[PDB]
């Protein structure tokens, strides 16, 4: 049943860290977990004795040594764990073999948008989370299949977003751009705008110059924009988005905030405006009226001005001829 | 360093704090700290990347926070602890344990936990990724994992919390997905076998203990309570002696009788 090297124990099997290149022969029927983590395991170590007598449910293989996406695996398998390899491609025929896919893990890889084969994931109607985070991305790949809620598309080189790259994906509750190439116009037009049950929007760490526009109202709860260039605030970018919970505006160098930006925020309850100071006074005479709300509770990490500290008096600082 | 209490014999719940929007987590107190903060991190798979904290029990039922602690990486399972102003927990997917200074917000360390399993690879019952449980007691620091040349079998480890370093593995001949959660009081393992949601009376005690100093294991029967049927995080505290425990959403604090402290010898 199991072999000399890999041990098993009620369905779970483990063959890991063994440092080996093919799948042992020596798997049994009633098959529930499948580890082969931290091994030497190529492209050619898996057999095709993986499937029509494998029950298997979930397979862990990070850590490997495999290029390409891999081959012969149990139709019913629902979690393809594929982590720090070289994976450059996804074809049809190597993703068609597992159609009932709930989770891909495609985190630390090479798989590019040019790298992804046109209609790899036409047959995957069943994908309910594909993470492809630090791969050798350029643009949102847009073959991704509908059903999916989780994108995570983290630490990459992503420099462009279409608009049909995330039409259509809709059932999606989160997507995670963060450490990208995304700039303003680099972000395409009313490209969030047709994401509605889309709860968590992430765009940390990126090139973008001001909040972005058109951004699903009707079901997003938290919005995450941080280390970026944002400067100005566009009127209608946080307009309609009443649904919102969580907004971190920290590390944006917000020299100015339009007289009633958060009007449409209704739900807000935490806000982070920190980590920008020398911004007081002028024009933000409606914030000191503002951020003094009528109930429930108040809870903002809020902005402060540095050279300036009350209004009340008169400055005088101006000594000069 | 800390005055060992004795040889826990009887579990039993005082204290019902509130309930949770998630099934697992944990929720521990700092025993270095004179202050009675709280700390409590919901697990959420593959989500989990904060830590909260609170001031009291009263903020902390209401939900009204301290302070929130972003951790540079995602966290595996409901293993992690707060031991001198510095949380240690599983940095996910890996076998390390990283040492993070809160109120400083910097990673003071990271340390590989050597042949260890991660991932939902030897977890406890209800997986959850919590492959690694962190341990303060009397004796201080320590890692409750397993390894695979036990296979499934716990492995526990004395780990120094200042420059994070194993001093001293001892393995045990007890699986790990059998045990619903485990804990440490005076360098013993103390391991619960609890039901959960075929879904039988398996048994509701802490089974098996292994005695770090000696190296001895034995047969146990602690009546151990799983009311809410998903014991989700056990969390010992030389400090008060309790457990802070996380159950099917329920965070409660698990009282402690003690009888006297004995171990024999034969090698
Ligand atoms: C949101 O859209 C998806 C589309 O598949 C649907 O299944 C789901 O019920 C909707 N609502 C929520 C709360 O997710
Ligand atoms: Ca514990």
């Amino acid at each position: 049943s199991c072999p000399s090297v890999c041990r098993c124990d009620a369905g779970f099997i483990y063959c890991n860290d063994r440092s080996l290149t093919s799948i042992p022969v020596g798997i049994p029927e009633d098959a529930t977990t499948l580890y082969l983590q931290n091994n030497q395991i190529n492209n050619v170590g898996i057999p095709s004795d993986l499937k029509n007598l494998l029950k298997v449910q979930r397979i862990y293989l990070y850590h490997n040594s495999l290029d390409e996406f891999p081959t012969n695996l149990p139709k019913y398998v629902k979690e393809l764990h594929l982590q720090e390899n070289n994976i450059r491609t996804i074809t049809y025929d190597s993703l068609s073999k597992i159609p009932y896919l709930e989770e891909l893990h495609l985190d630390d890889n090479s798989v590019s948008a040019v790298s992804i084969e046109e209609g790899a994931f036409r047959d995957s109607n069943y994908l309910r989370l594909l993470f492809l985070s630090r791969n050798h991305l350029s643009t949102i790949p847009g073959g991704l299949p509908r059903t999916i809620e989780e994108l995570r598309l983290d630490d990459n080189r992503i420099s462009t977003i279409s608009s049909p790259s995330l039409h259509g994906l809709t059932s999606l509750k989160r997507l995670v751009l963060d450490g990208n190439l995304l700039n303003n116009h680099g972000l395409g037009d009313k490209v969030f705008f047709n994401l509605v049950n889309l709860t968590e929007l992430s765009l940390v760490r990126n090139s973008l110059t001001a909040a972005p526009v058109n951004l699903p109202g009707t079901s997003l709860r938290k919005l995450y924009l941080q280390d970026n260039h944002i400067n100005r605030v566009p009127p209608n970018a946080f307009s309609y988005l009443r649904q919102l919970y969580r907004l971190d505006m920290s590390n944006n160098n917000l020299s100015n905030l339009p007289q009633g930006i958060f009007d449409d925020l209704d739900n807000i309850t935490q806000l982070i405006l920190r980590n920008n100071p020398w911004y007081c006074g002028c024009k933000m005479k409606w914030v000191r009226d503002w951020l003094q709300s009528l109930p429930v509770k108040v809870n903002v990490r809020g902005l402060m001005c540095q050279a300036p500290e009350k209004v009340r008096g008169m400055a005088i600082k101006d000594l000069s001829a | 360093v800390f005055l060992c209490p004795g040889l826990l014999k009887g579990v039993y719940q005082s204290e019902h704090l509130f309930e949770s929007d998630h099934q697992s987590g944990a929720w521990c107190k700092d025993p270095l700290q004179a202050s009675d903060k709280i700390y409590y991190m919901p697990w959420t798979p593959y989500r989990t990347d904060t830590l909260t904290e609170y001031s009291s029990k009263d903020d902390f039922i209401a939900g009204r926070p301290t302070t929130t602690y972003k951790l540079p990486h995602r966290v595996d399972g409901t293993g992690f602890v707060v031991y001198d102003g510095a949380l240690f927990f599983n940095k996910e997917r890996t076998r390390n344990i990283v040492k993070f200074d809160l109120r400083t917000r910097i990673k003071s360390g990271e340390a590989i936990i050597a042949n260890a399993n991660y991932h939902d690879t030897s977890p406890y019952r209800w997986g959850g990724k919590s492959d690694i449980d962190l341990a303060v007691d009397e004796n201080g620091l320590w890692v409750i994992y397993a390894t695979e040349q036990n296979n499934g079998k716990i492995v526990i480890s004395q780990l120094n919390p200042y420059t994070l370093r194993i001093e001293g593995t001892w393995d045990t001949a007890y699986d790990k997905r059998s045990a619903s959660n485990a804990f440490m009081i005076c360098g013993i393992l103390y391991v619960v076998k609890s039901v959960y949601e075929d879904n039988e009376a398996t048994g509701n005690k802490i089974d098996y203990i292994y005695n770090t100093d000696q190296s001895k294991d034995s047969l146990v029967d602690v009546p151990f309570p799983n009311s809410y049927q998903y014991i989700a995080a056990v969390d010992y505290n030389p400090r008060d002696n309790l457990l802070y425990v996380w159950n099917n959403y329920h965070v409660v604090k698990y009282s402690l009788d003690f009888g006297p402290l004995d171990s024999r010898s034969g090698p």
